[PDB]
């Protein structure tokens, strides 16, 4: 929910770029989202937007508008919230720590043989 | 300790306000055809949201693990095959 | 000859992802919206911990 720090407050007593790479996080992972499924379900546009590309832009521009209201909602409410700096956008990105895997499951691979 | 809270704040985020507030929106607009798009196109939309990211946050929750074990799974098998 | 990649390619992708995407690609197409997009939602709940990747590993 809202209200991050109350919430925040209560929780780190019972344990700004780093704030923003945790920001720019959700950036990657809400943009992605909102293509990759876009595609997913655009083939159900054609019957419900009656042909008619002004509606396929109009619903583009509002689901976006949505967004950053949120995403600037999001930012007001995160800069309030703290964190610790032990979090990196490299490690938290799939490709690069899937890829990791992929290195370390091939070197397990090669001496498996050995 | 940020890893959970982060991974817990983040899902509780979309999952209270931002999926009901798709789900809420979309449970009025059907007679209209069109105004059917925007809020099952945003429900389509934080849905799957939640869905990655519990299959990419748990997926750096399990690669840390995972890996670790496959790590030590590396161990034991270069401690066989120096021992070899 | 590295079969590992191969049989990784074979529980990974083509086993796991295949059912995967066949299960919700064709349960959508089984349909209205509320049935299926809840009755999935309590399959995450009770197939939990049986796609983890380090026990299929």
């Amino acid at each position: 929910p809202w209200e991050f720090r109350k919430v925040i407050q209560a929780e780190y007593r019972e344990r700004k770029i780093m704030i923003g790479s945790i920001l720019r996080l959700l950036e990657t992972n809400t943009v992605s989202a909102l293509d990759s499924v876009f595609e997913k379900y655009e083939k159900e546009m054609n019957q419900m937007t009656h042909g008619d590309n002004n509606e396929v832009k109009r619903i583009y521009s509002k689901k976006e508008r949505l967004l950053e209201i949120i995403l600037t909602k999001i930012k007001k409410k995160l800069r309030q919230a703290k964190f610790p700096s032990r979090i990196s956008e490299r490690d938290l990105d799939i490709e690069y720590i899937y890829s990791k895997r992929q290195f370390i499951q091939n070197r397990y691979s090669q001496e498996l043989q050995n | 300790t940020t890893i959970d809270v982060l991974s817990s704040l983040f899902i509780n985020l979309f999952e209270n306000d931002l999926i009901p507030q798709a789900l809420k929106d979309f449970n009025k607009s059907d007679d209209d055809q069109f105004r059917k798009l925007l809020y099952k196109l945003d429900l389509r939309l934080f849905q799957t949201i939640s869905d990655q990211m519990t299959r990419d946050l748990k997926d750096i929750l399990d690669i840390n693990v995972s890996n670790n074990e496959l790590c030590y799974q590396l161990k034991q098998v270069l401690a066989r095959k120096e021992d070899l | 000859t590295d079969t590992y990649n191969s049989i990784s390619n074979f529980i990974e992708n083509e086993l796991t992802a295949l059912l995967s995407s066949d299960d919700y690609l064709m349960d959508d197409l089984a349909g209205p919206n509320e049935v299926c997009r809840l009755l999935k939602a309590q399959v995450i709940e009770k197939r939990k911990d049986a796609m983890s990747r380090g026990k299929q590993d």
